[PDB]
């Protein structure tokens, strides 16, 4: 028995092909902000 | 060995100012 197994990403595999995924998640909390949109500050 | 922690170890639960209020 083995707990671990591998994918087999041959180019000949579309549901069986590798997809890259990025999951952006936003820390909304009451601390100071540090990751902010390009929207310019006024006076 | 032990001692009694009377009222110690309270902390500000969030980074929000509040004043003259029982929260």
């Amino acid at each position: 028995y083995f707990p671990l197994q591998s994918y087999g990403f041959q180019p000949t595999n579309v549901g069986y092909q590798p997809y890259r995924v990025v999951v952006l998640s936003f820390e909304l909390l009451h601390a100071p902000a540090t990751v902010c949109g390009p929207k310019k500050s006024t006076n | 060995a032990y001692t009694n922690s009377f009222t110690r170890g309270v902390y500000y639960p969030d980074k929000v100012f509040r004043s003259s209020v029982l929260h």
